[PDB]
RNA sequence: GCUAAACCUAGCCCCAAACCCACUCCACCUUACUACCAGACAACCUUAGCCAAACCAUUUACCCAAAUAAAGUAUAGGCGAUAGAAAUUGAAACCUGGCGCAAUAGAUAUAGUACCGCAAGGGAAAGAUGAAAAAUUAUAACCAAGCAUAAUAUAGCAAGGACUAACCCCUAUACCUUCUGCAUAAUGAAUUAACUAGAAAUAACUUUGCAAGGAGAGCCAAAGCUAAGACCCCCGAAACCAGACGAGCUACCUAAGAACAGCUAAAAGAGCACACCCGUCUAUGUAGCAAAAUAGUGGGAAGAUUUAUAGGUAGAGGCGACAAACCUA
RNA sequence: CCUCCGCAUAAGCCUGCGUCAGAUUAAAACACUGAACUGACAAUUAACAGCCCAAUAUCUACAAUCAACCAACAAGUCAUUAUUACCCUCACUGUCAACCCAACACAGGCAUGCUCAUAAGGAAAGGUUAAAAAAAGUAAAAGGAACUCGGCAAAUCUUACCCC
């Protein structure tokens, strides 16, 4: 026999089934977006057509990504668009020798930051590209809120983004009373986003966490049928009496 | 190297219709005679018309 | 009582719960099954007890009554008509007493006969507008009631006598149930005078 | 080799296995430090047998009993038979209050009385 | 045995009584609590990736500190998807062969009759 | 009761009481020699000693002194047709004894074969068979082998 | 005529359509088939290899996005055996079978049953009278390999020529093959029944149709284009990687125990010698009692000894009082 | 007549020479009927070993070997205290056997106690004749290793020399 749907559509089928179909639209769209990240370990081509030497004929060129590995240390900390590259390297840079395997490792600098939106210092083993992006984005909060989910490549970054979005949406007192001018200035500095509350709670959550949250929201202990029975009875008696 | 002989039957007709069933047997006769007729002793001597 | 039958069991007159049946086809032989006409339960017009008529055979055109019906292979027998000859008692030194045995027939060879003129007539299932469902003729428009045949219980209710361990009728139909919001356990506990002071503590479920 | 198709009973293990297996018997106590058994009288199932003196009902029914149609006894029928008359009586006069319903048999929780239904505290 | 049907009669009578008392208990539970099946539980996935109904065992100590209950795992882990797919393919083959058998039987019935 | 989840008893909880029990005991006659006070029963696999004592003193109200039970393992050697072992259902026999020194024997439910009612759908066939047997068995070795039907 | 030969149905493979399911009560993560008690640690990782290039170290479609022409084009490739796109016109919703088969065929299956190992795992034949077996009847027989009915009768690869008759008369060195040469004393064979071994492109040959055009888009063309026919075996090794299994026999270690009469006991890793640990030699058998046995002649037997229980060390390794010894014959 | 055996404990599938009918057929290397069987009848009842121990802090250097002389070296196999809370009690697993691992009813192997031969237990022989050959046992007129590469079964009881 044969299958009705291909093997690469079962995830979409399970999402369109029942328990995974009650998810909100924005979360499903953000999960099914799937956008390519920024080139990090390779220089992308300028134009779509490149004139190669030796022959005067134009050819279309494309920039392919590099299959990099993400260890759990990357998800725990805040890394850039790099990671572990499990590739192969020849001997003396020639294909007429031996094909050896070489795995590069990024550099880790255990530094300390200070988030202005959360007002709490965290110890994160930051690298160099992340520090460069933070310096170019003029702060850490801007680097966290501007970069999308395909740029952080870490769970802590998405958690920080979701926390900042909730803090900016709920208008909850960040610091403390007796000086609201600082909180007002902080809220005015980060005003070019302002994601609503019903959509900021589903930013960065995985599939299992989303299913757990949807089950907890749709829990509801079974109401006893006695209340429904007496309600139907009083409705029927009112309908037969008022007529 | 592990085979025996089958075919286990008997050559005798036992009782099996009336053993837990709802269909009887519709016979068309009986066992013997009702009453045995007794011919006269002088049948061969008086084999004519009457006497 | 409840024995699982093979998926391709051959029905040969004898009931599945008998010694002769276990002797005939024991659970070891899987002979060729006999495909039968897929007749539904609503189109089965002939029952057990009504008079029938043999279409063709060794004694065609004769009447008779049916004493046993088979719905698995559409086998019906006639009350001492299309029969053969055999022997009941058989030993090693003496055998005899020839008693005829009936032979099963198919539904295509048996037609229902109306008691008005004693003639073969096809009978259909015409649902009456009164409420019940009986058998109505086709070329005659006559109605044939269901024949009264004794059930498999082997006892008639017109002369049943209640035994020592048999109850009457005026007590089994006595309205004694009182609908309330009390469980049977607590009810039979409070009815006998059993009391309890201590309660049940908290317990988990996982 | 040993057997595999047969189930694991209590006649297969050595001296260290005869005891913790058993035949599914329900424990009515525990052990102590002196190889003794502390049987609790509140753990043995007490059989409650009512009196059978003036009971006129035989285990077999007579064939003269007429038959009737069969229908399941759902909760709606019991409700309409028990609570509906009382509710109609208290509403037809003018004293029904939808705030309190504990006077009709309804219990908001099952931790108050002894015989609870959802957790099932009673055996059988 | 003189009369073996009496045993079956008593058996079915007691089974009917048990069914009646169970229906009454279920009706009372629905009128009071409003939940079916007095045995609590939830749909949990075992290690084999089978959606089964886990029944509660009713312990004394809670679950966040038990020693034996924590050793009972409840996750599929990415290595049983292939086995589940193979079982699904086997069941699909079974159903297809059953449908083919039914079609062959129908064809034989239409050909002979 | 068997196949029923028992409620977890807490230190100081109510008395565990069962109403509709699901136990089926069988009074089996002893095979070997047994005294006049020891009575042998057959309890299911989910029944202890105090449970049997309560069951015998609550329903039948029989004074029980001591209960000594043991597990009986059925045979498992009978092979079918496809070479497979046939497992027999196991049971647990009991050996209770009376308290007040009373005696108990096991009567027979069988020596009473005095029944000869009217038989038309069963006894008539046997009567016809025996009549045919009495009327047919009349061979004569002096004939040699000729049939005894022709009167000539 | 005994042995024994045939009697069709469980269905089996792929299409079109359709997306397929999982608690009656109890037991199922500890010694699963166990009702009941105090450290919550457990996934997130380039697959490799064989073969081919007559070796092989670069390389070798397998990568899961519907056809085709482009096109096997530019390209990559010890520039060689090979690999291989893109840009581009484009891709007509709905219909229930087998020019496949019938138990050595078709799924291994009536079944993942027996059986083998502690273990993963490997894993095979089954069922035939009949409308009425509640017709235990008298018939339907007749064909292969093995047998009696019905043994031998001198001489000769078993055969031919023959006459009035089996022998007697003459001639004549089994079968396929590596081989110049084989019945050779080379290879295979006891028979019967079932099964098993030439699958295919560019370029070629023949025959219809159309024609400077042929062809159901793409391709070819200074007599061409389309279609059809025709054609290229089977089985048999040692090796390598990946995923899981084994110290219950044997090597080593760990914790708690047991064993050793008697005499000389020089104080002893002393001697003879029971039970015990191993087996230097003779005799018996190599399809045996035994896929490693039987008695003594043997060494030890108060300690570097043996053993009952439980756990750990496993292949790019374990262990080793070092035999390349052992890791379930 | 043998006992180089047996009875128990330890390990092991758990019903595997008790009765009944079939014993026509089917497994005894042949028979009776039964250690190579079909169905029904029920054995084993614990006191035997297990199923075990409420916590907080603290305490435990002068072996065993008749342990009393002496003498050691491989330096060793066994024990409690103060406090808090707890007076419901006898449930569960097996008690059969001629039995386990080696494809078997195999001259193979199995840990401790008991009298080391007794009160446990079994039969080298189916019958007929004494063919040749082979294997296992007693001894022989004279030589006692003169036969064999070598004292190779065997019984007397056996000293010295060389190498390692
Ligand atoms: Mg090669
Ligand atoms: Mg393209
Ligand atoms: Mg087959
Ligand atoms: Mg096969
Ligand atoms: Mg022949
Ligand atoms: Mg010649
Ligand atoms: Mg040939
Ligand atoms: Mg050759
Ligand atoms: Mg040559
Ligand atoms: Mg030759
Ligand atoms: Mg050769
Ligand atoms: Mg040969
Ligand atoms: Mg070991
Ligand atoms: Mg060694
Ligand atoms: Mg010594
Ligand atoms: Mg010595
Ligand atoms: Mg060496
Ligand atoms: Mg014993
Ligand atoms: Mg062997
Ligand atoms: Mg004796
Ligand atoms: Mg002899
Ligand atoms: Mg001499
Ligand atoms: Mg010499
Ligand atoms: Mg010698």
């Amino acid at each position: 026999p044969l299958h009705k749907y291909p093997v690469w559509l079962w995830k979409r089928l399970q999402l369109r089934e029942g328990i995974c179909s009650r998810l909100p639209g924005h979360y499903l769209r953000s999960l099914e977006e799937e956008r390519t990240p920024t080139p990090v370990h390779y220089r992308p081509h300028g134009a779509k057509f490149k004139i190669n030497p030796k022959n005067g004929q134009r050819e279309r060129v494309e920039d392919v990504p590099i299959p990099i590995y993400f260890p759990p240390e990357s998800q725990r900390g805040l890394w850039g668009g790099e990671g572990w590259i499990l590739g192969q390297i020849y001997a003396n840079n020639d294909k007429l020798s031996k094909r050896l395997k070489k795995v590069w490792k990024p550099q880790l600098f255990e530094r300390e930051f200070y988030s202005e939106i959360l007002d709490k210092k965290f110890t994160v083993t930051v690298t160099m590209r992340t520090l460069d992006l933070i310096d170019e984005a003029y702060g850490l909060d801007f680097y966290i809120l501007k970069a999308s989910g395909e740029d952080l490549c870490s769970k802590f970054g998405m958690d920080l983004k979701r926390g900042m979005l909730l803090r900016l949406a709920r208008q909850d007192p960040q610091l403390h009373p007796e000086d609201p001018e600082r909180r007002a200035a902080i809220y005015d500095k980060y005003k070019e986003f302002a994601i609503p509350e019903e959509e900021a709670e589903w930013v960065g959550l995985t599939l299992e966490e989303a299913i757990e949250k949807q089950r907890l929201l749709e829990e509801k202990d079974p109401v006893p049928l006695f209340k429904i029975y007496v309600a139907e009875l009083i409705q029927q008696l009112q309908q037969q009496a008022l007529s | 190297t592990e085979k025996e002989f089958m075919q286990h039957a008997r050559k005798a007709g036992l009782v099996i219709p009336p053993e837990k069933s709802d269909r009887s047997i519709h016979l068309a006769c009986t066992a013997g005679i009702f009453d045995a007729y007794v011919p006269p002793e002088g049948d061969a001597r008086i084999s004519s018309l009457s006497k | 009582s409840k024995v699982t039958l093979p998926p391709h069991y051959r029905y040969g007159m004898s009931p599945p719960g008998s010694v002769a049946d276990k002797r005939k086809n024991p659970p070891w032989i899987r002979r060729r099954p006999v495909v039968v006409e897929p007749i539904s339960d609503e189109d089965w017009y002939l029952f057990c007890g009504d008079t029938v008529e043999i279409l063709e055979g060794k004694d065609a055109g004769k009447q008779g009554k049916v004493v046993q019906v088979i719905r698995q292979r559409n086998w019906v027998v006639v009350g001492g008509l299309n029969t053969h000859y055999r022997y009941i008692g058989k030993t090693m030194d003496y055998r005899g007493t020839m008693i005829p045995s009936e032979a099963p027939l198919l539904h295509r060879q048996v037609k229902l006969v109306d008691p008005m003129d004693r003639k073969p007539t096809e009978i259909e299932w015409r649902f009456t507008e009164a409420g019940e469902r009986v058998r109505v003729s086709t070329r005659s428009g006559r109605i044939i009631p269901k024949p009264e045949f004794p059930r498999a219980d082997g006892i008639v209710p017109e002369t049943w006598i209640d035994g020592p361990k048999d109850t009457s009728v005026e007590d089994a139909l006595e309205r004694t149930y009182v609908p309330c919001l009390k469980t049977l356990q607590e009810e039979v506990m409070e009815a006998m005078g059993i009391k309890e002071t201590r309660k049940y503590k908290k317990v988990y479920w996982y | 080799g040993a057997d595999r198709m047969s189930k694991w009973t209590s006649k297969r293990g050595p001296r260290s296995f005869r005891g913790r297996k058993g035949r599914g018997a329900k424990g009515i106590g525990f052990l102590t430090s002196g190889w003794r058994f502390v049987q609790i009288k509140e753990m043995v199932p007490e059989f409650v047998v009512p009196d059978l003196t003036g009971f006129k009902l035989k285990p077999y029914v007579s064939y003269l009993a007429p038959e009737s149609e069969e229908t399941p006894l759902t909760a709606a029928q019991l409700f309409s038979e028990a609570v509906a008359p009382a509710i109609e009586k208290d509403f037809k006069d003018g004293t029904f209050d939808p705030d309190n319903l504990e006077k009709y048999g309804f219990e908001p929780t099952q931790e108050g009385k002894l015989f609870q239904l959802y957790p099932r505290n009673f055996l059988r | 045995m003189p009369s073996p049907e009496r045993l079956d009669k008593v058996v079915d009578s007691m089974d009917a009584l048990d069914k009646v008392v169970q229906e009454r208990e279920d009706a009372l539970r629905l009128l009071q609590t409003g939940q079916e099946r007095a045995r609590p539980g939830a749909w949990r996935r075992d290690i084999f990736g089978r959606i089964i109904w886990h029944k509660f065992k009713q312990w004394v100590i809670p679950w966040h500190l038990n020693k034996r209950y924590n050793r009972k795992r409840f996750f599929a882990l990415p290595y049983v998807d292939h086995f589940l797919r193979l079982e699904r393919e086997k069941r699909a083959r079974i159903k297809a062969r059953k449908e083919n058998l039914e079609r062959k039987k129908a064809k034989i019935l239409l050909k002979k009759f | 009761a068997r196949n029923v989840v028992y409620p977890l008893y807490r230190l100081g909880g109510p008395q565990l009481r069962v109403f509709r029990t699901n136990f089926f005991i069988q009074l089996v006659r002893p095979g070997v020699a047994q005294p006049e006070d020891t009575v042998q029963f057959r309890i299911p696999m989910e029944m202890t000693r105090v449970d049997l004592r309560n069951y015998l003193e609550g329903i039948y109200n029989v004074p029980v002194a001591a209960v000594r039970t043991r597990v009986q393992h059925g045979s498992n050697k009978r092979r079918d047709h496809r070479n497979v072992r046939i497992k027999k259902p196991d049971y647990k026999v009991a050996y209770v004894q009376l308290a007040h020194g009373q005696t108990f024997t096991f009567p027979d439910l069988f020596p009473e074969k005095d029944e000869s009612p009217e038989g038309s759908a069963a006894d008539d066939l046997y009567s016809m068979l025996e009549e045919e047997r009495q009327q047919r068995q009349s061979s004569d070795p002096r004939r040699g082998g000729v049939p005894s039907w022709f009167g000539l």
